[PDB]
């Protein structure tokens, strides 16, 4: 099983909805229609924290501007009114299937 | 929040064999699953072994098969991690962590005179609170 | 001379054949059967064994009581009785009245001559 | 001078009734070896000399389909079935799932999708490790889960099945009277279903049965005396089964060209599993074989005895079965220890008229047996290695009468009698049961003798 | 005329039932396992009966009147205020315990002597 | 005058003893519908009228709780019990954590609290299938794992197995007949002590027939009292024997389930089916039942009528409620309509007797997991029956014990209690005894053998 | 006297302890102890039945001595009446003869039994 | 003048026949207890006056080798031990592997290694639920797979015990021929197995026997009359066993030196089950203690009535036995509720030529197959305390080596797996009968003419 993640990096325009894209080799919807997806934002000079996990919810805290979507093998992750202090790197991580994995990772900057 | 110890960092010699140690307080080890982890600076990130919150199941990065171990004192309140043929590749910095799971069965058999057949499934949950990390350089 | 010979023949000649028809009236589920069968022809044999007590004539594949018969059961003489009809069909012919029969037999002769060979021993 | 009546002991005399029966063997000459069925390897021989008497200047009635006897030897065999099936291992844990794949290469163009390759994860006689076995499989004996597919009874009880050393080939079986019981069979070269006999005999003890199991022909009865027989309770009726019995033999071969081997699988401690291997050599289809000149002749004999109740000039039609389940459409018998299912239209297909040499039926092999009508039981047949080769022969046929034929003519028949039963009343048509009692009386000039 | 009719009769009253009585003397499940053991049961003992009544002499009859006389220890009743107004019970539980002395001393003090006697007559 | 003792063969004789029953049956009249475990698949049928013989000059002993008939009969039905749900299917699956909720839609205030809806990681039919089912349950058959998830009673205890739902619990009245060489003795006595002679004396070849009723505290639709209200027991004295009743007059005891109970179907295995309850339509409400007041004093009056015969006849009698222990004798148990009920005889015998509108109601409990008898090694699941209920049946006795540590003959008082059946077949089969015919007999005439 | 004491006697002494031993001719619960009591009872009751169904077609029923009238070939032994009763016992008697048997049996029913039956027939006839 | 053969009743016959016996046992004693395995709760009490009585001039042919009473009790202790296991529970859930541990409580250096730490996940009284549990047990009923075993009779027939209220004692068993039946016996004391016997005698019931269970010495029954005494179907054939009956009793004590400790867990519903607890205190090797001069007196009689039959001056040896299946190769036998296995090597190292105890070691097993069965087996229950045993022994049953020269130099090895053996050395006095009461013979009969 092999994970990609799009784009690599992207630049962005403070105060407007932007959209992350991760994607698989195999549907992780399991036997039980259950999805194993978590999205994880690390901050340059700490460690990365949970965004949404398992494709549904966000994580306990996470402000409602995050979002994500997708199913089976494609994944999305929106995030509406980015600003300043969503400049890092985002990570969808493997659950379904061992050993577990990550994707190769997105970059949100402030466009310059 | 449980507060997590590490060793510090080490300078060694090539193609030789290190030792690191790692401690959480109030022995949460036994209700967290452990975890080990390297990062080099400006690459992405792998991880490399675990060992259950039960100290049941454990696994390793096909990569490190053969050159390291799992290891945890009586009571699982602290664990030692020994890494061997190392080279100047290998430096990088070194993680100890916890993190949550899934223990689910997979298949199973009813019997009806005697224990039924049953396999379970280790599906992470989310890693849990990292420790401040140890750095590991490879130089003569 | 084999067994149920006297079938083809009439009842009078019927007689013969007596002692051979007597001849032969003597965990697994099969087992089950093969005990149910054994046990349940014994039961039957003593019950006729029994009949035969009660009215004396045990031990005697022929009885000679002195009871008569109401003669309205079958109006017909013994020649053509012996000579002509089967066995079966006499009993065909007789088959119904056969209870009034075996009460009357049992009671009007039996206990009675008892009784009168219990006074004659007397004196 | 007036008559009295006298007592009798002993004197012949046969009454309607019924009791249980008993084993009786071929001097069990089976004992040699082991084991079958319907002998249980052992009950109560006999002697070759049981004496047939005629019964001159004797008729007997005599009557079918109301007879008991038939009905309890049917329960007889249920019981010497499962009974013989109580000790042997079931077969619980293969209602898992199965991954197949078609079976490939070596193969005759006609087979396609017959045979199917299914693997299992199964675990080990140890309970706690898991191991992966494969299994050849007919393709009429799985269903598909919705490739993945299923076995075909899961969602009904379970199937049992171990212990191959077991046979299943035929002895004969004799029944012999209780004491106080006999035997009495009909004299005449052709008999009804049900009437008088002008000359009658009784033995002791019943010939050679065979509790033979056949679906849409008759195997291996005796032989009719004289002419093609028809019988049933009523011809009118058109619920009722007709009876056919030939006068001549036709004789079938059946052989299976496939070379098989079996494989041995361990599931449960001290439980041995029984699977096919894989065929060697090419693929063949199984089948049959009977004469042409033969089938005509004895279809000819048929329709000249249907002839006779029926109006001179109607116009008789044989057919295709009418469908249903597979008990009833096919033809079936179990010889050489293997089920065998195909399909006599190609033999009903013709009609008559007033006034090379052989045909091949391709056959079909089931491994689950839903035996009888039961619901609550099911059975895997072992495999077996080799190829079987089946010599016999065809007596009887059970037909059905189609409705309609209005105005008396064109009428149709097409097979049927699917109940066993059937075969069991067409092989004890001759025998009935009677009751004996030994006490009675009659007038006599006997009086008794004072004192 | 119905079964044990006799039981509100003296002795001499009880003598026309005899038959009657005797007419029903004998005449998987654990059930059938219970029926089977009814019935070995009930015809093992009308064998004892009959075995005794062979012994005896006496199989086939009702009444035997033997040869043997009894001291007369036992009772204390004379023949005619015994038979006409007294119970076979009564009488019974007045006679119960030398049972198993009449046994011994009618079968061999008679009848075994007896057939010594018939063997003798037949001899000549 | 030389008498010989000599043989006589054929007389009647009664000597006491024991021998297996027959079975009995009206001409097989339950063969009208099937099934019924009590008649079983198969017994004897009789003829409807057995021919009844009163014995002139008879007298004879007739002693209770000496009877072996009794136990006999109470072999026969346990063991019919064990051979109906032989057949039937094993329940253990069942038993694994239940998570459940308060059930509080269209419920009555004092229902609160009873039924429950539960639901458990039960498997399919299929080998590697599981299965959510959920089913509407009692809190009387479940208990807390911790101080939340439960657990039903008795997985402590034997495995557990369902009622066969295609015959019925309904009972039958049994017939019985002697062994051949045997008879069965009835007395006559109208006001008959439990010991001692009979003075009018008769005797049958099968006795009438018998429902196999189960109850714990009240006599239901048995016989009734002839003349007037019956009291037995073994010993007055001794306080430890229980205390028999029988009613000269019976009044009727209406007992239904208002609420609609549905019932759904699930599957375990191969031929595998399971029956439980869905849910229930209309207001829940309590099961109850109702009987006369007037009555009830009125036969209360007439009770402590015939108790005071057996006391001082100027002492006080009070009744009063069970002191306790296990439910089944705590409270009063029947099967009516194939489904057991449990309810509370307390204030039924709140009355106080000094010397010299019209209905009462009693809530009731229900059960579904029932250890039957008193065994400790066997459990069943009781199917669920949709629909209402109801049954009408009469009452034909009470079952009492009395107060130890009584003075001065005074002040008595009792309680109902011991749940021994043995005592409601005591009080059924009580007029009859068995006994052996020994046919044989040598007395003295003046006969002597013929001269050989 | 004990029982099987005529083994030690000839045939003259053996004629008085027949009645002794003639006394013991015949005399959950799914235990095998049970099944074999029940089975061994079936099967003495069986054999009993049989000899005594045997003696009464022989006519001699009742009697523990017959005396009857049947003729036979004086091949089959070779000893006096005197001699064989005193100087031998029952047991090697019977070896002497045991292969007659059958036939002394079909003799002893069909040239008696039967054709008396056919005389007091014939006295019935009046 | 001429005779009349002549019908009589009565006729006292003896004829070889066959059917099944009585079960009798004395008085009803077992009745006291809840119950013995052979015993069960039902059989017919003996008759308090076994009469017997010598046969007046007469000698019988006796065939022993040839009797179908041995094989009928044979099966008849077949039936009787599979229903009383029938009413008890499987083991198969043990079956599983177990992780096994050699631990030692101040053991002795020749025990190490026979008793094992194992424990399993096992199951709990809820099918959801498991839990780990240790057990003793004995080296012999495990195996490796490749440290962890198995049971070792887990590929085999399945591992079923139950019900500990049965007891294993013995007790004698009469029996008795049905009725028209008889059992006759040889008075002589010096009788072979087979050859008319002289001095024949008749009984109802023959006298009561254990059902010993042995395998390499005949133990705890009747003794020898007057000397010791040997019996084989053919002194020639070396494939039969050897039969001696000794005439003076041998005293043995046998005994496990330590308390046992019994713990019980629940497999499922009504499904206890008891294992080994710990045992306390120093672990010694069980075995048995038996005096030497005995041994070899007794041993100097055997020898003395071997010579008999050989041309003396032949050499005589007893060895060590050649191996085999662990039945037939130790000594094998039940006490206190505990079987035992012993290694009888050590009491035959001596040889024979022309004109104060022993010990040895024994062994413990607790999954037994039943005697030559492999279909069915038992796990027995253990037994709590030290076990303290006394027994006679009575006999050997013995086998012959072939080969050698010169009819000189025999040599003998114990043997005789078969326990027909252990059944025969007692059931050779007696054989059954039928009796035909009728009889005919000539005389000057003519019945009287009517
Ligand atoms: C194996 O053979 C079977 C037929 O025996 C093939 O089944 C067909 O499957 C397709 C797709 O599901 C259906 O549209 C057809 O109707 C099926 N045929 C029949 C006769 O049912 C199957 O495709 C074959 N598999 C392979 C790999 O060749
Ligand atoms: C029954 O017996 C008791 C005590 O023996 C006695 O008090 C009572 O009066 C008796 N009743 C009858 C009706 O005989
Ligand atoms: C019932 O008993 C008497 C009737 O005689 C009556 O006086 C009494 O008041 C009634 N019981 C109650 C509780 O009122
Ligand atoms: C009490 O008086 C009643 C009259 O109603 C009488 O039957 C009874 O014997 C008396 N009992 C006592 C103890 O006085």
């Amino acid at each position: 099983v092999v994970i990609t993640q799009s784009p690599l990096f992207l630049p962005v325009t403070p105060g407007e909805a932007a959209s992350l894209s991760c994607k698989c080799s195999h549907s992780l919807q399991h036997s039980t229609g259950a999805n194993y997806l978590a999205w994880y934002l690390q901050r340059p000079g700490q460690t990365p924290r949970l965004l949404i996990h398992l494709a549904t919810h966000r994580a306990s805290g996470v402000p409602d501007r995050f979002s994500g979507s997708g199913s089976g093998t494609d994944f999305t992750l929106k995030i509406s009114r980015v600003e300043s202090d969503d400049v890092g790197t985002y990570y969808c991580m493997q659950g379904l299937h061992s050993p577990w994995t990550f994707g190769q990772g997105t970059k949100v900057e402030i466009k310059r | 929040q449980v507060q997590l110890v590490q060793s510090g960092a080490e300078v060694k010699k090539p193609g030789s064999s290190v030792k690191v140690s790692c401690k959480a307080s109030g022995n949460s080890f036994s209700n967290h699953d452990v975890h080990w982890v390297r990062q080099a600076t400006g690459q992405g990130l792998e991880w490399m072994g675990w060992m259950s919150h039960e100290g049941d199941k454990t696994g390793l990065a096909q990569k490190f098969q053969g050159r390291v171990t799992i290891t945890r004192d009586s009571g699982a309140s602290t664990v030692y991690m020994e890494l061997r043929g190392l080279t100047a590749d290998d430096t990088a910095i070194y993680y100890c962590l916890t993190g949550s799971k899934h223990r689910l069965r997979d298949y199973f058999l009813y019997n009806e005179y005697g224990p039924n057949y049953e396999e379970w499934g280790d599906y992470l949950a989310t890693l849990d609170v990292w420790g401040h990390g140890t750095a590991v350089t490879v130089s003569s | 001379l084999g067994f149920l010979g006297a079938a083809g023949s009439t009842m009078g000649a019927a007689s013969m054949t007596l002692t051979v028809q007597a001849r032969n009236l003597l965990l697994t589920v099969w087992g089950i059967k093969q005990l149910q069968a054994r046990v349940l022809a014994v039961e039957r044999y003593l019950r006729d064994q029994q009949l035969l007590g009660i009215w004396g004539c045990s031990g005697k594949l022929i009885c000679c009581t002195n009871v008569p018969w109401n003669s309205s059961w079958s109006n017909r003489n013994l020649s053509e009785i012996w000579d002509n009809m089967t066995w079966l069909q006499w009993d065909k012919e007789i088959s119904n009245y056969t209870q009034i029969i075996y009460g009357l037999l049992e009671e009007s002769q039996n206990q009675q001559e008892k009784n009168e060979q219990d006074l004659l021993a007397l004196d | 001078e007036n008559l009295w009546v006298t007592v009798y002991y002993g004197v012949p005399v046969w009454k309607d009734a019924e009791t249980t029966l008993f084993c009786a063997s071929d001097a069990k000459a089976y004992e040699t070896e082991k084991h079958n069925v319907w002998a249980t390897h052992a009950c109560v021989p006999t002697d070759p000399n049981p004496q047939e008497i005629h019964l001159e200047n004797v008729t007997e009635e005599f009557n079918m389909w109301k007879n008991n006897m038939v009905e309890q030897m049917h329960t007889d065999i249920i019981s010497l079935w499962d009974q013989s099936l109580k000790p042997c291992v079931k077969l619980t844990p293969l209602c898992v799932t199965l991954q197949c794949t078609n079976v490939t290469n070596n193969i005759t163009d006609d087979m396609r999708g017959e045979l199917k390759n299914c693997s299992f994860n199964m675990t080990t006689e140890l309970r706690d490790k898991k191991q992966k076995v494969y299994s050849l499989f007919y393709r009429l004996d799985v269903v598909q889960i919705n490739k993945e597919y299923r076995l075909i009874n899961c969602n009904t009880s379970a199937i049992t099945q171990a212990c191959p050393k077991v046979s299943f080939e035929p002895i004969p079986i004799h029944y012999c009277a209780p004491a106080g019981f006999a035997i009495l069979k009909c004299k005449d070269k052709k008999f009804n279903g049900t009437g008088p006999c002008p000359s009658v005999s009784t033995v002791q003890c019943t010939h050679g049965i065979k509790p033979v199991v056949s679906t849409q022909l008759l195997l291996n009865g005796s032989l009719a005396e004289e002419e093609v027989m028809i019988r049933s309770e009523n011809i009118t009726n058109n619920a009722k089964n007709i009876l056919v019995q030939f006068n001549t033999p036709v004789q079938i071969n059946c052989t299976r060209p496939n070379n098989n081997t079996r494989k041995s699988i361990r599931i449960g401690p001290g439980q041995a599993f029984y699977a096919t291997g894989d065929i060697i050599g090419d693929i063949r289809q199984a089948h049959c074989n009977v004469s042409k000149a033969t089938w005509n002749e004895t279809l000819g004999k048929v329709v000249k005895q249907l002839r006779k109740h029926f109006g001179n000039n109607t116009i008789i039609r044989f057919a295709n079965s009418s469908g249903g389940d597979l008990e009833v459409t096919t033809h079936s018998f179990n010889c050489g220890g293997e089920f065998f299912y195909c399909n006599t239209s190609g033999l009903f297909n013709s009609t008559w008229i007033s006034n090379n040499d052989s045909i091949t039926l391709p056959c079909r092999i089931k491994q689950i047996i839903n035996m009888w009508q039961r619901i609550g039981q099911a059975m895997y047949a072992p495999p077996i290695q080799g190829v079987i080769r089946c010599v016999s022969n065809i007596t009887g046929l059970i037909l059905t009468r189609d409705g309609g034929s209005t105005n008396s003519t064109t009428e149709t028949f097409r097979p049927g009698g699917g109940d066993m039963r059937d075969n069991w009343r067409s092989e004890l048509y001759k025998y009935k049961v009677v009751k004996i009692e030994p006490l009675g009386v009659a007038p006599t000039r006997c009086k008794r003798r004072v004192v």
